[PDB]
């Protein structure tokens, strides 16, 4: 077992055309279920999930407005890192926030998380405890020193500790077809020689949820890294994802090596040879 | 099932005990509430926010949340006087109830309660009937006859002396009703 | 800092007619509101900015357009005014939405009359009542009465004026102007306040009181082709002097 | 549901 | 400033049947800043018809995107992915491979 | 940038060793100054800059020298190191001396022991104890408890690592590691810390737990003539997995 | 050293209570008053600074000068237990006191004290008794055999179910020791094996 | 008799050298009672007046301290007020600052001031009531605004209203044998004719302290100042003051200028004709 | 007695 | 840059006496800026051993310093004071009077 719920927003400033481009999105574990973007025709939040879309008029107004208002939020933070930093209005910048929960087996509350980047640097991010602040820059400070002003931490502590589990487990049950599958990864391997003297074999797994894995080749059953190539586990858009691992082998030697996965959707873990 | 459901008095207390305020919220996700307090014909002022399970003190307002249950209260631990004023309850600065009016009712130390008749400067024959120095106990009747106009009770502190009364005048459009009308309590002096 | 301002603060109405409320900041404040207040009923939403340019509806939006550009105003316009809008209008401002801390100051609010004859606005009479002897003997103290009547709209302030002076101290005014004929939906109204002093005040015949009470009537502006007097906003007192009889 | 507190200005 | 250039990966949804309708699956991931262009390549020519996914963010707060249109793959016809980044002075081309 | 910084974080040294702890802030700051605190006692004022090339003496001066080239830097430096400096030392500036409102930023610390033998100095012994049954049964919880034992230096981090992610919530650790032996000087240390989580969180054998313990010991310069391990800063953790018992 | 004078702990408060931290010092003609808050094996941190006679509120926080009775002073209204830390009071941002320890020893309703034997993970040879679940009053005596070692108290505040426990470990060289740690509390399911 | 405390600081740039001379002094009426000079070798507060000698190790590390800082708070403001008035590093510039407060004979508070001059003229002063501050140029303005964000007249009104006034009455006493004894002028005339057609009559006033005074001319008694020198009071290095005042006259009218003179010494207002 | 606060920078 | 020029006194501490040591005094005051050189004269000679007062300002941010030593006053000796400030083209020579 074990589950997420995370929200992403992020604001870029383009200059000599108007306000930022805003553009937040809400995971439950490796899924997707809203979205808001400031170009988008509606200026809603909309559902990407199905089972987010049995909530009625009163969810829908006040994500709406929650997530317009972390918007001109954003809109204001990049007026004013400007002033902080001293920098163009020429120029394009960025602010991201991602902020969320996770939680066992068991479904209570394991960990929770507030973090900030200007530019693609961390900024300010909240400590595990969720009382402290780590500031980077004195740019940072000035909000440190404001946002203690406001009690934020103790605020965020509120919402992480308390309604972001809450509203994680309304989905996940809610949502249990969706979210609580665990779809196991199809594997097999493939045989191409990229010489006359030496050998490609690759470890394939498709068609998996979630998107966690582990792909391990052994040489005689130990853990070879030496010759070994391993992709960055990709989507598909069915939303399921994909991933492989390779090692590169003295022709007359296929058998030695054998491939290792590792999933939630398996019961045990998998071991593959050639044939 | 509006929004923001709240306790609808008029609420009464006498000075120096604890008044309790009730207010229930119909949307699920809300996780703001605020407490304001306005006094007759002024605005709303902020008192008290709480944004989290449990109790908030702060001086003599303490403030309660449950999310559970969707129910919100606030503590006056001590009443005073200056109490006495509408109380507004709000989810995320946004919908607010209708309002509990508290009237935080004086501690008449020894009343005197009398009905003295007052006649008006350059006139004759319009006169009003004054129902004065009664104790919070004894509350004001309605009119009964529609052509008889009846005012709330309301409280006077002379800081000349240290000496709170309760008022509460009564007219007629004619003199063919003269002071045997609101609907005495106690004892009734001319 | 000014805080939030709003203007008028009081404004009688013909039904169908152009009216827009002003609001203010001397503030950074994203976030701001407009909410309307039914003597009964209290604070319901009508629309809110969560930022410049930006303007969503409430709950109850219809009649009422209001938007602003500008972070600093929020305006509120009434396009065709309507009875069903008469009532007491507060703006409210806070620096921040999605958080709690941060306080939501209100104005000083606009308190609206709309009136489908402007025929109904009438001024008080005025009228102070003197003490009892009964009460100076029974108690060895004075209560004046002062009772404003036959008046529309119920938008009136009423102090007391003992030698000239201004004074807060033992005096009492009716929480809310009660209503002379409470089942007619346009009827005229009626205020009372009372003044108590020591007995020996109210028993020197050179102490001198007056009960004042300004209205909040028409404008010089305003059309009047009645017989009677124009029920422009106006000042009504009524005089009353000390006795040792 | 989405943070609607502890989201301020930097 | 930070400036981290991207990755791309070109696959297809299901395994590669020729002449069964598929899915070409464009996958950037690892860059900043937000603003990339991506165009999935028929022979070189770019394909017209073509959806996105949303802009979301990983640990380190470097962006991703899957850019997809549906395909049918054919023996001999080739097929690529044109990113253009302000990261890179000329485009990156990547050439699907059946079997990566 | 990030308030004020010192280095290193952590330091062995052997009686009798040049050493220089650094200090810096890019924020302007004139008033800089340098503490030392031992357990039990507090803060020791040593020097202290009001300004650049200004430098006075505090409380506890003597084995210390401090410099003051430059606003930004305010080194400290201890010549002929000596156990009786075995402490921490902190390491704070203000914008302004003369007034109050400017905050006095403090330092990370340097956590500084001075040993006459530097064979002192060893690694810890890690141990994770898994939950009792009688405990997952009377209490329906599950309390993990671990055990860093055999160290000297009297510094080491110490955080719960489930499933490889880092846990700050039902945790507790000594709030200073204990002395095995309190009576001898120069005594090894040892440190306990305590995870409890729900009874079933532990019953699920694909939940995995690690505590792990952050060494800061000799350096890979350092030399080293003994027959055991090489006692470098290092980490030391041991496992437990969860079970359906 | 006289400098500045503090209570010098360690001061014990219950959940939901004031604490109240005392300093006086000897430089009279001070004029600028810091108080300053570490945890432990963390930094000192400003929390409160008072130039002025009286009390200054921030939020949960008061403090007080009397420069008559060279007195400075700190109220913590309703402390929470994660107040708990060292308190260091300090003039013109120069002098420190040793600081007051305080420990806010949380509200615990509902108590199940109990002394459970852990066993390794690796080599179970080695186990130590671990005594949990008593209430904040339950106070600990350190160890009166020299082979056997014994932890302080310390609070866990589990969010995991929004519950605090008091914990304290003891361990020993050998099986000579099988939870005989005797100093306090009368309920304990303390079962053999 | 009234009394004051008051500390004078004296900041001026020697370009080429990042190094100002500062000198400060402290005032207790018109008696000196210490002073700080950069050039000095101790680089300590040094006593002027015997009964400060009488404070310990405690007073005077403290006030070196205190002084020392005062003279870095001028380096600075010294680079600062170059950009905001944009002025030549070659110039060699001025501040000055001084406070105190004053006292009636009851020894209660009466008044407080802080006051700041570049080169000589105003720059930000605080107001009476120790609330506001005055800022003529712009230069000040964004003095005023920064020094409202560390409450700075809150924070001089705690030191004026209550510590200034609490070391004066230390002061007071512990020195009384010095500061509250007044010291009353030896007073004369001299007759030197410049012609036969005029006469220079001189009204002398020596050895007084404290140096407030009042020399004036009468003319039939009428104050006269139309042909009136009147020198400014000067001291004389054993800490008394004087000062002489003189009219020409007509020959023959030297009985009809009458000199008065007005001092705390004084029971009555002296009266001097010619001998 | 010197002031040993109101006095910072400009 | 407001430039104020000295103001110079020249004066004995007590009433000369002839033959009797007493104590010669020249005050500059209503002067800025601060650096200004102050000479006493003997005859024109510059007058070995000289102490002055420390820097202090009038209420009008004028500067002043007492320069002084001790001399023994005589009939015919003539003395005076050399003062030298940057508003001054020549140095100002004032010559003591007793009676001034």
């Amino acid at each position: 077992g074990s589950h997420s719920m995370r929200y992403f927003f992020t604001s870029v400033s383009r200059p000599g055309r108007g306000e930022p481009r805003f553009i937040a999105v809400g995971y439950v574990d490796d899924t997707q279920f809203v979205r808001f973007d400031s170009d988008a025709a509606s200026q809603r939040m909309e559902p990407r999930a199905p089972w987010i879309e049995q909530e009625g008029p009163e969810y829908w107004d006040g994500e709406t407005r929650k997530v317009k208002a972390h918007s001109q939020t954003h809109r204001v933070d990049l007026g004013t890192l400007r002033g902080y930093y001293n920098q163009s209005e020429a120029g394009s910048h960025t602010v991201q926030r991602m902020y969320g929960c996770d939680v066992g087996s068991d479904w209570r509350f394991l960990r929770g998380y507030h973090q900030y980047a200007y530019d693609g640097k961390d900024y300010i991010a909240l400590k595990e405890d969720l009382r402290s602040w780590t500031a980077a820059d004195m740019a940072a400070q000035t909000t440190k020193h404001k946002w203690e002003a406001a009690h934020v931490a103790e605020q965020l502590r509120a919402y992480l500790e308390g309604t972001c589990v809450e509203w994680l487990r309304r989905y996940l049950e809610n949502g249990k077809e969706t979210l609580q599958r665990t779809d196991a990864p199809k594997t097999h391997m493939t045989h191409h020689a990229v010489s006359d003297h030496e050998a490609t074999l690759r470890c394939w797994a498709l068609s998996f949820y979630p998107a966690e894995i582990t792909l391990t080749w052994q040489r005689d059953g130990e853990d070879q890294t030496q010759d070994t190539e391993l992709v960055e586990t990709r989507p598909a858009g069915d939303g399921t994802f994909q991933k492989w691992a390779a090692v590169v082998v003295p022709s007359g030697q296929e058998q030695r090596y054998t491939c290792h996965v590792q999933h939630e959707g398996l019961p045990k873990p998998l071991t593959l040879r050639w044939e | 099932q509006k929004e923001v459901e709240q306790n609808s008095g008029p609420l009464s207390v006498p000075e120096g005990a604890i008044a309790s305020l009730n207010c229930t919220y119909s949307d699920r996700g809300s996780q703001s509430f605020f407490w304001y307090r306005q006094y007759s014909g002024k605005s709303p002022e902020l008192i008290m926010s709480i944004y989290s399970n449990g109790d908030k003190e702060d001086g003599r307002f303490t403030a309660q949340l449950n999310k559970a249950s969707q129910y919100v209260s606030l503590l006056i631990r001590d009443s005073q006087p200056s109490d006495s004023a509408t109380y507004l309850c709000a989810v995320q600065k946004l919908v607010f109830g209708t309002g509990t009016r508290l009237l935080v009712s004086p501690n008449i130390q020894n009343p005197d309660p009398a009905v003295y008749q007052l006649r008006d400067s350059k006139s004759s024959d319009k006169s009003v009937c004054l129902f004065t120095d009664f104790d919070s106990q004894t509350n004001v009747s309605q009119s009964k006859d529609s052509d008889v106009y009846i005012t709330d009770k309301c409280v006077l502190d002379m800081r000349s002396m240290d000496f709170k009364s309760n008022s509460a005048v009564a007219w007629s459009n004619k003199s063919d009703f003269a002071c045997a009308n609101a609907f005495n309590n106690s004892i009734i002096p001319e | 800092n000014a805080g939030v301002t709003q203007t008028p603060k009081f404004q009688v109405l013909k039904t169908g007619q152009s009216m827009t409320l002003q609001c203010a900041q001397d503030m950074n404040h994203e976030y701001m509101s407009w909410y309307r207040q039914d003597p009964g009923m209290g604070l319901r939403l009508i629309h809110y900015s969560v930022g410049a340019g930006i303007t969503d509806q409430g709950e109850v939006p219809n009649g009422y357009n209001v938007s602003r550009s500008t972070t600093e105003d929020f305006p509120l316009r009434l396009l065709s005014a309507a009875p069903s809008q008469t009532s007491v209008y507060f703006c409210a401002s806070s620096y921040s939405f999605t958080e709690a801390t941060y306080e939501q100051y209100f104005g000083p609010g606009t308190r609206l009359t709309v009136t489908e004859d402007l025929k109904n606005v009438f001024p008080p009479e005025v009228a102070v009542f003197e003490p009892s002897e009964a009460e100076i003997s029974h108690t060895q103290k004075a209560t004046l009465v002062c009772l404003a009547t036959g008046f529309y709209p119920d938008h009136v302030e009423l102090s007391w004026w003992v030698n000239g002076k201004e004074v807060h101290s033992g005096v009492c005014t009716d929480p809310q102007p009660l209503k002379e004929q409470p089942a007619l939906n346009d009827s005229r109204y009626a205020l009372s306040s009372r003044l108590r002093v020591s007995a020996t005040f109210w028993q020197d015949p050179r102490n001198h009181f007056r009960c004042q009470v300004q209205f909040y009537g028409l404008s010089e502006n305003d059309e009047w082709t009645q017989d009677r007097a124009k029920p422009v906003t106006q000042i009504v007192s009524a005089e009353a002097w000390g006795r040792a009889d | 549901e989405a943070a609607g507190i502890g989201i301020l200005t930097v | 400033m930070i400036q981290r250039t991207p990755k791309i990966q070109v696959y297809s949804r299901h395994p590669a049947e020729n002449g069964k309708s598929n899915f070409l699956n464009c996958y950037v991931s690892g860059f900043h800043p937000s603003d990339i262009e991506v165009d999935l390549l028929k022979n070189g020519e770019r394909i017209e018809k073509v959806e996105h996914s949303d802009l979301s963010f990983s640990k380190d707060w470097s962006f991703y995107l899957l850019y997809y249109t549906e395909f049918t793959p054919t023996e001999k016809d080739e097929y690529a992915c044109r990113v253009n980044h302000v990261t890179l002075s000329q485009p990156k081309i990547v050439k699907w491979d059946r079997d990566m």
